[PDB]
Formats: C-alpha cells, sequence, structure tokens
RNA sequence: GUUACAGACUUAAGCAGUGGAGCAUGUUAUUUAAUUCGAUAAUCCACGACUAACCUUACCAUAUUUUGAAUAUUAUAAUAAUUAUAAUUAUUAUAUUACAGGCGUUACAUUGUUGUCUUUAGUUCGUGCUGCAAAGUUUUAGAUUAAGUUCAUAAACGAACAAAACUCCAUAUAUAUAAUUUUAAUUAUAUAUAAUUUUAUAUUAUUUAAUAUAAAGAAAGGAAUUAAGACAAAUCAUAAUGAUCCUUAUAAUAUGGGUAAUAGACGUGCUAUAAUAAAAUGAUAAUAAAAUUAUAUAAAAUAUAUUUAAUUAUAUUUAAUUAAUAAUAUAAAACAUUUUAAUUUUUAAUAUAUUUUUUUAUUAUAAAUAUGAAUUAUAAUCUGAAAUUCGAUUAUAUGAAAAAAGAAUUGCUAGUAAUACGUAAAUUAGUAUGUUACGGUGAAUAUUCUAACUGUUUCGCACUAAUCACUCAUCACGCGUUGAA
C-alpha cells in the first residue's frame, strides 16, 4: 500500500527533524555543545525500524 | 442538477413572505433554477459587485437566476 | 586532491551511480545557516578512492 | 471566532504548516467526519422510487450543507512545502520539491530517469 | 500526516535532566530581540 | 564596424510544415469593481500552470474575525490517566504580554535551482627553467581528433576540474531460476563475457595513414553527464532568509463575481481546403509495445437512442484483479470489396454481344459538393451539493470561411523525418487540439560559394567596474587668480 509507505516516509522525515533538534545541548547557559549528526537513515524491515 | 431526472435545481428562499408581501428577494444565489411558484416576486440578484432588480416574467420559467444579472461591463476600445 | 578514481580505470571493478547521478565513491552535502546579512552554505564534497 | 479560525478545533498537520494548508486540511477533516451523511443525503435525492417530498427535503439539506462538507472543494497540496500545482500524488510534493527530494534521495526508490 | 508526533516542546516532559536548544526558536527571539533595540518593533496590537 | 582557418541542421539539396482560412491555446493592447502575480531578444509567448465551475486564488464586491498556526512567560479553574478519598502528571478552558502572520517591496541583498554560451573544449596547479620583474614556459613547431584528443617537436616533468572512460537503455552469447496453469520459455531477471572492433592483400602519399578489396564477427544506436567564467539572464509566487514596510490590517473566514472580458496585433498548435485520397464494411475477430488499476480498473449481459443486429453513446449491474494471474483493451494504419461531386469522365429506356459487377448504338440526363465542420436552435445524458457567467458527451437540425496560401520563415540525415498510424499515464469529482511516454509503417536527398555564431588564431588597443569602456569642446551654475581698459 504506496498510501502507508508515503506516509512512514513523511514520519521519518518528522524525526529527522526531532533529531536535529535534540542534537544540541546547553550546560546551565555556561556551554552549548553542538553535536553535528548525519542525515538518518530508517531501514524499514518487516519487523522493524532501525 | 441540469439533466431532468434529478432536477430541478432548488435553493432555500424568502419566497412566502415575498408573496404575502411585496418585500425583494435579495438572492447570492446565481445557480437557482425559476419556478413556476415565482413568477411575479420581485428579485434582486447578485452581479459580483451589486444586486440587480428583476421582476420573473413567465417566460423566465426555465432559467437560472445569475442568467439575467450580467456580471461583466460591456465592451470597449480607447480609439487613441 | 583528486575526484576521479583509478581503481575503476584499470580493473574489472566498474563504478556506479547512486540514484544514477552521483560516483559511488563521491558524496556530496550543503549545509545552509543565516548570518547576520542573510543566507549562506556552505558545500563540501569528498572523493574516497 | 476569535480563537480559531474553523468552527472546529482542530489540530494542526506536523512539519510545514501554511495558511493554505491548514484550510485545505480543516476540510478534509470535515469531509472524513460527515462522508456518509453526505452519501446518505446524495442517495435519498437521487432517487426515483423514494417519496418526493423527502427527496427535495435531502436535497435542500445537501445545498445548505457548509464549504467544509464538499468532497469537491479538497484540493492534493505539497506536504512539504505549501504548493498547489503539479501536486505528484505517489509523494504528496510540488513539482520542484519532488525533484530535490528525489535527487537527495529523500524518496524511498526514486532516482535519474536515464533509460 | 500524523499530527500527534513528537515537538520540541515535549525534544521538556519527557527528558527534564536535558537541557535541550532549538536553535530557530532561539534564533527568532534573538531577531525580536534586535529589532525592539532598533525601534523596529511590532506595534502593540488593538484590543477594543 | 579585424585577420586566418575549422565546425553543424549553419547553409545547400530533400521531406513535411508556418505565414492565407476557421477553431484551440498563450501573449499583447485596451476594457473592467476585479480581469491576481510573475515570464516578455536569441535564452517570453500549451512558459511558471501535469487539468481556473466552488476550491485551487493570490484579484474584486459585501459581510465578519482580532494572540489569531506558533513558542515562551504569569495565573485562576475543570477533566482524565496513573497510584495507595488524597496526590503526581497531562491536557483543556478564560485571560496575559513579547508576538504570530503577510503570494507586501527588492533575485541590482541572498540561498538553492535553472536558462544561454555548452557535450562546447576549454579552466588551472606543482617542481624545474626563462625574464630585474608583473609574468612566461608547461597549456605548442607542424598535423590530427568529435576533443588541451592522441602523434611529433620543444625547458620541461608530472598532476587536477572538464574531454574520453566507467554508468543506464537497447544488442549478442553463456550460466542460474521458473514443477512451462501467474507462461509470454518466441519470455523475465540476476550474474558474467563481448569491441572506443580485429586481421591481411593492394593502391596513393610519406615505419605509418586514408581508400579499396577480402574473412572474422550479432556487432549498429540512443540516454544521462553540458567545465570555468560571464549575461547584476530567470525565480523573494516551490521553499527559505537579509533589510524594509503592514499589525482592527498589507493578517484571518464565508457568499458571489473575476482570472474565460474583446478593436487591432503577435506567437505556438488543431482542423481543414477531395480521387498518388476521403468515407461504409471486414467475429474461427491481421499484426504491437509501454503503462495504470484500495482516494480503484470496471468485464460480460440487459434497456433506450434504433425493427431486425452490429456499430457508437448513455443507463441498468458489478463478474474478475488490487495483478506476469482479471480489467483498462478484439491496436490503428495496412490489405480487400463498395462508394465518391466537380466530370454527358455518369445515370436509365430501348436494343446490342465471344469486355456481361461490362461493351457499342440512339434517345433523355443543363467555381464549395455526397468537400469542410465554424456558427447557432432545440432535446437529452455525464460529473458534481452546484454547470448562469463557465465544463464534457449524444441526437435532430444549422452547414461561415477555406480552391494548398505574399515577402519571409520552422523542424528533421535513419528506424530519423513523414504519417487523415494508433496506444498509454501524470494532473481530476469532471473536462487535453497541451504535456510526458510507447510501439506500427517508413523515405528522400548530401559540400561547394556567402551571411551569422561558436573555437583557436593575425594585427591593433589611450579600455582594466575592461566598449553600457574611456573620452573631446562650446553653452549653462557658483567661487578664485591674472590680463586689457
Ligand atoms: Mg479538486
Ligand atoms: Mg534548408
Ligand atoms: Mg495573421
Ligand atoms: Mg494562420
Ligand atoms: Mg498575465
Ligand atoms: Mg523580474
Ligand atoms: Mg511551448
Ligand atoms: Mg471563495
Ligand atoms: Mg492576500
Ligand atoms: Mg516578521
Ligand atoms: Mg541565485
Ligand atoms: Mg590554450
Ligand atoms: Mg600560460
Ligand atoms: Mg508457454
Ligand atoms: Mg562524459
Ligand atoms: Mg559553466
Ligand atoms: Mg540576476
Ligand atoms: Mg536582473
Ligand atoms: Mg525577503
Ligand atoms: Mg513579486
Ligand atoms: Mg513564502
Ligand atoms: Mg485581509
Ligand atoms: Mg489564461
Ligand atoms: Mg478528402
Ligand atoms: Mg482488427
Ligand atoms: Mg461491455
Ligand atoms: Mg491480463
Ligand atoms: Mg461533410
Ligand atoms: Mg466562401
Ligand atoms: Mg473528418
Ligand atoms: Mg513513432
Ligand atoms: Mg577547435
Amino acid at each position: 500500500n504506496k498510501n502507508m509507505e508515503i506516509m512512514n516516509t513523511m514520519n521519518d522525515k518528522l524525526i529527522n527533524k526531532l533529531l536535529y533538534k535534540m542534537m544540541t545541548l546547553k550546560l546551565n547557559n555556561m556551554n552549548i555543545n553542538k553535536i553535528i549528526m548525519s542525515k538518518t537513515i530508517n531501514q524499514h524491515s518487516l519487523n522493524k525500524l532501525n | 442538477s441540469r439533466s431532468v431526472w434529478k432536477g430541478p435545481n432548488i435553493v432555500p428562499l424568502p419566497i412566502r413572505e415575498a408573496m404575502t408581501k411585496g418585500t425583494p428577494i435579495r438572492t447570492n444565489a446565481r445557480a437557482a433554477t425559476i419556478l413556476p411558484q415565482f413568477v411575479g416576486l420581485k428579485f434582486q440578484i447578485h452581479n459580483g459587485k451589486e444586486y440587480v432588480p428583476i421582476e420573473i416574467s413567465e417566460d423566465m420559467v426555465g432559467h437560472k437566476l445569475g442568467e439575467f444579472a450580467p456580471t461583466r461591463k460591456r465592451f470597449s476600445y480607447t480609439q487613441t | 586532491g583528486t575526484f576521479n578514481n583509478k581503481k575503476y580505470l584499470w580493473s574489472n571493478i566498474n563504478n556506479n551511480y547512486k540514484l544514477n547521478y552521483i560516483p559511488s565513491n563521491h558524496n556530496l552535502y550543503n549545509n545552509s545557516n543565516i548570518n547576520k546579512n542573510g543566507k549562506y552554505n556552505i558545500k563540501v564534497k569528498l572523493n574516497f578512492i | 471566532m476569535g480563537n480559531f479560525r474553523f468552527p472546529i478545533k482542530t489540530k494542526l498537520p506536523p512539519g510545514f504548516i501554511n495558511a493554505r494548508i491548514l484550510r485545505d486540511n480543516f476540510k478534509r477533516q470535515q469531509f472524513k467526519e460527515n462522508e456518509i451523511l453526505v452519501k446518505s443525503l446524495k442517495f435519498i435525492a437521487r432517487n426515483m422510487n423514494l417519496p418526493t417530498k423527502l427527496r427535495l427535503e435531502a436535497q435542500l439539506k445537501l445545498n445548505a450543507l457548509p464549504n467544509y462538507m464538499r468532497s469537491t472543494q479538497i484540493k492534493n497540496r505539497c506536504v512539504d512545502s505549501g504548493h498547489a500545482r503539479f501536486v505528484l500524488s505517489d509523494f504528496r510534493l510540488c513539482r520542484y520539491q519532488f525533484r530535490e527530494n528525489a535527487l537527495k534521495g529523500n524518496l524511498p526508490g526514486v532516482k535519474k530517469g536515464i533509460w | 500526516g500524523n499530527p500527534d508526533i513528537l515537538k520540541f516542546r515535549h525534544l521538556k516532559t519527557l527528558y527534564p535532566d536535558i537541557e535541550f536548544v532549538d536553535l530557530e526558536e532561539q534564533y527568532r527571539l534573538s531577531m525580536v530581540e534586535a529589532k525592539k533595540r532598533r525601534g523596529k518593533g511590532a506595534p502593540k496590537k488593538m484590543k477594543k
């Protein structure tokens, strides 16, 4: 079902943004260590996502 | 609804009050089919800009109201 | 350095194209941070033998 | 009213929000909500066998239904951007936006059409 | 899409320990502050 | 507004067209309350837009929203989930400011991307060497290639981004797999191998290179890729961002109207102007490919248009399949019989006969059709809640112009052009004369002269934001200085 596939890839794209947002931390407004991350790659097996 | 079956197009209007007492019906429908139940009722059909006063004769019975309120102005050329 | 690969030039191994337009060995990317002056970006392109 | 644009409080879609997108989404939700009812009304209207008064009433009801109940009103927007021209259904994206995504490798199986 | 998707707001709810930073929001706030400073801030909204 | 060569769909042949007609569509102009905005020399003009009824839309008229789509701050209150009648959290409600929002303005602030030069052959970097040096050599004598492409020669030797090659499609062969009912094995698809073909005899010019001949091979294309720079080329209307402007309005929602207005004009197309060409028909259904079908594809069959029935169009109702299995869908030109006005180049009455779907004789048969399909009238049908502005069919009537088109001009060298040859999908609830794709049948022609435009080159150069360059004098405006008198 291609609708479902489209929905999945949308979800994946949205999660990527969320991950990017998470990646930057703060330490009591002293140090802002910006962890750089690659674009995520989502492996959709029948059983599980990775 | 154009097709003879299913027709004709009907819209809700303040018809009965107009029939009782001559108060014109300001329609913004333009796609309501005229009926035999309103010939001799004053309609004020929308033109996009301004509402257009019309008294529905018996020749109009088949047609739409928007057919009698011409939306565009009559074209001319400024010969310069 | 260089962006041609010489492993494909004289051997049985052939080059392949990712999405049918990027030589496998290449990997291209950009990221566009906003400045005080406005928008800018930073293309990077590595070869990897 | 003041607190919301449309009558019913619907959620915002995730990712790229736009005014037109918002308008479309709400409309789609209302269509989904009132799909069966509309169908039933249509059926009652287009019936040679049923009583005529009932069919007329159904037709009137259909006419009086709002802008957001209409299936025909729905327009497929781009999801990444908010464009509504050359919107491909197989990846709910606009033409340029689709191409951009495709070349990046975002699409699941899309690649350059070499022949 | 799925309207219930994780947002930056939630990333505080789920993981209070980690002091996250939403970069785009922070940038927007900085721009607003700059506008306020140089007399190009938004006019106060009418209520009536 | 220069020199010299070389190049190709540049020109020349050739084939089909445009330019005339009507229609479609885009543009212009003008109109309009609004005719939304952009694209507008090559490098705009079926372009952005793979479908403007409402929506989409951004425009206009009238209505009505004002923390609104977000994030955070500060408070009251209510409901639900979890725990062992209380509490913790999550949300919602009412407010509260900062704001949110802006297809508003500037691609002469930007990003990314794209067009043209360009699949053109250019664009540079090391170490060495030359020059006081900026620089030059490398990056070229001369030739050659499609080509900074190999030769060669050279103070050079290597190396990079381009070129080529690897890539994809298609081809040939091999292996594997398919219990040959998902079969098409004449296939599909993974993995290889294969060629930018090889060899030899001769004939011209200098060991090689072009022609010819021969023997060995399936061996012959297309696609993607379009560098640096430039054009302040296109885009702030995919999207994002700088600056700037709007904040009861330049933000937000509904109802209707507009984007479809029409004097002239300009592109692209479509249909035509009839016999090397149009129409009827063709069921042991002549012959394809590619692609779509859970926001569906709709078979058979019944009914009406229609006395048989077929065809075509609707309705009735869903068989099968979400697919190598069923459906869209018996491909169409082709080929065959029949007909065809202009055409007294035919018909029909007689005879006639070894041309009989026919012949001869004698009588009568006296510039748009039995071309074309614009325009309009009425009736139905389809989609949709809705078809008036403003959609698509079918029927019965209506039957304009147009007699192969002035100067000029467009595409194309082969499975190409051409085709009154059809087929599919993307965009839709609904409408393709457009777009993107598939096969079918399949040619004609050929290089020497000149315009242009790309390369590299000759000579010139007072230009270097580089000819939208630089630059000369009067006249006009002010403030000095020095002459004459
Ligand atoms: Mg729609
Ligand atoms: Mg010619
Ligand atoms: Mg003309
Ligand atoms: Mg013409
Ligand atoms: Mg325009
Ligand atoms: Mg412009
Ligand atoms: Mg065009
Ligand atoms: Mg509207
Ligand atoms: Mg607006
Ligand atoms: Mg702002
Ligand atoms: Mg740019
Ligand atoms: Mg050179
Ligand atoms: Mg040099
Ligand atoms: Mg078989
Ligand atoms: Mg190449
Ligand atoms: Mg370039
Ligand atoms: Mg520019
Ligand atoms: Mg410009
Ligand atoms: Mg801007
Ligand atoms: Mg603009
Ligand atoms: Mg925007
Ligand atoms: Mg407004
Ligand atoms: Mg238009
Ligand atoms: Mg003909
Ligand atoms: Mg046949
Ligand atoms: Mg059938
Ligand atoms: Mg089948
Ligand atoms: Mg005719
Ligand atoms: Mg005539
Ligand atoms: Mg015809
Ligand atoms: Mg063909
Ligand atoms: Mg050359």
